[PDB]
DNA sequence: TCATGTACGGTTAATAACCGTACATTT
DNA sequence: AAATGTACGGTTATTAACCGTACATGA
């Protein structure tokens, strides 16, 4: 019973043992997100179980960003997001990347906000979100790719 | 200023920022907040900011004026969120 | 090479945020962030201010030449 | 507009030598040098703080945005 | 530190000091002397640094290699010195 | 009984009703000379008289400098020089100009030193110092006037 | 064990901001 | 009389820099 929500003041979840396979993502963590490192520029969501205390296997980071000609329009840009061992290859991560669009949707009805921006660290980074319909950018802005707000506004329109 | 931050460093770090404090007419306290405050700026700057090249700029101008309908995998990611 | 030092700052709640989450950014600790961004801040002025004194003490030798009684 | 108000400071030689001779290079008494030289950084560090305060302030609407249970 | 630089100034001009140092997390003496200093030291600079262009840079340089003779009215002024 | 000498400490000259017939001039007298605002850039020498507390009838002021090719060269700027009236048009002026180049012409046995600038506010000034033999320079140096110091080797090793 | 990052609170010596005071010009 | 530039010294409320303390993690 995994249930997606946002990261709010208390952070009270478990998350003894977690593990995504890369340690940068798990020490940001438990040295940042466990500290409420968070909520003026980072926003984060947690993919969380129904246990009596709530598990934490998975989680985003969003914070508001603009791209620029170099005139100026806003986005949204997805920083970090990790999914446990436990759980991976189950389609949580696609999952995770459909919520945060959800978020991006719900952010363009009260502000202009042209579509979503996620940086590819490595290569399998790059293939996971190419795969979702995102567009990478060049040269640069090689390890940038975008999704645009109409587009998300078709997907959960449709559905 | 109801907030804090406890660090431990070296004999070195320690020194020098003693002795850089003294030069810029400054304490401890304010030359080290205000090292880590503006640079603190400077991270979070370059992490809202994205300078695109013209190439990049016009293949999200062609996403955004032409949007691409979701494929079959993103669809079927948002079907199990809802 | 021991970290025996210490170093306590009281700061407002804005400066503390804004540090913090450049340290998430980053992902660092809020101790390397905030050494590391005071050290080579500190680094730089002593580099500069050594270069001002020998600077002025070079000045203060035609001071010198040009004071005649 | 009178001049009503005092401020005091207590500085090394070299910063009160250097101060009192760049006044008697620009042939400005040591007041206007040293109200002048602060109160245009003054006003400099009062309009970029207050671009900065708006341009958070507008970040935050985005951050608000996204702030969704 | 046992030198001291004693202001007035309107209240226009003190207030706008007081709030430009609590924004930049400094006393007021601080502010003020490094402002104050820092101007000094531009000012000091440009009075000793003469940058030549490339015409005046040669008229030194020609009056280097080769020096006039000092001319009657200087000699006569040296005369009266000695 | 005129005498030139350097202004020491203690600045005990009878300014009273000093003029020069520029009041910046005078003024620069009254508030920084007498203060002591000199000894690290400015040093200032001071026409005085014979009588039982010495007055001040002329004064300049001597700074360190350098030229640049914008390699860098170090010289001497006499920088300001005023005559009181009671004294002028009987060559004093002229005279702490040799005064001058002779404190450089000192200078320059004991540091590299290739030559005098000043600074001629008006073109006055400017036939002040080119009927000394100084040369005055172009376009954006077009209000300074350098003398070399080889020059001034020739007329005192002459006298 | 020990080094380390994060965290809270008390003690004390140092001083920033102020205020009174003074004097000589200048208006 | 009033404004102003320069100048000296005492008072007081603030706090910077230490230091002790604590806990949990990783070497």
């Amino acid at each position: 019973q995994l249930t997606i929500e946002m990261i709010a003041d208390a952070f009270s979840y478990d998350i003894t043992g977690f593990d995504c396979g890369e340690e940068a993502l798990n020490t940001f963590l438990k040295e940042h997100l466990k500290r409420q490192h968070d909520g003026q520029i980072l926003r984060g969501y947690a993919l969380v179980s129904g246990d009596t205390v709530p598990r934490l296997l998975g989680y985003y980071t969003l914070s508001g960003s603009c791209f620029e000609r170099g005139q100026n329009a806003p986005s949204v840009t997805l920083g970090r997001l990790a999914i446990d061992k436990s759980v991976q290859g189950q389609g949580w991560g696609e999952m995770l990347v459909a919520h945060v669009m959800r978020v991006v949707w719900g952010a363009s009805k009260a502000v202009g906000i042209y579509g979503l921006f996620v940086e590819a660290l490595n290569e399998k980074a790059k293939a996971f979100y190419l795969r979702l319909g995102f567009i990478q950018l060049v040269d640069e802005n090689s390890n940038l790719l975008f999704y645009p707000t109409k587009s998300i506004e078709q997907l959960f329109t449709d559905d | 200023k109801k907030q804090r931050i406890d660090l431990r460093l070296t004999d070195d770090d320690k020194s020098i920022i003693e002795e850089a404090a003294a030069i810029s007419n400054q304490t401890i306290t304010q030359f080290v907040v205000a090292s880590a405050s503006e640079r603190a700026a400077e991270v979070i700057e370059q992490h809202r900011r994205m300078v695109l090249n013209e190439q990049s700029w016009s293949l999200v101008m062609e996403a955004i004026t032409q949007p691409p309908a979701p494929n079959d995998r993103l669809k079927r990611a948002a079907k199990r969120l809802q």
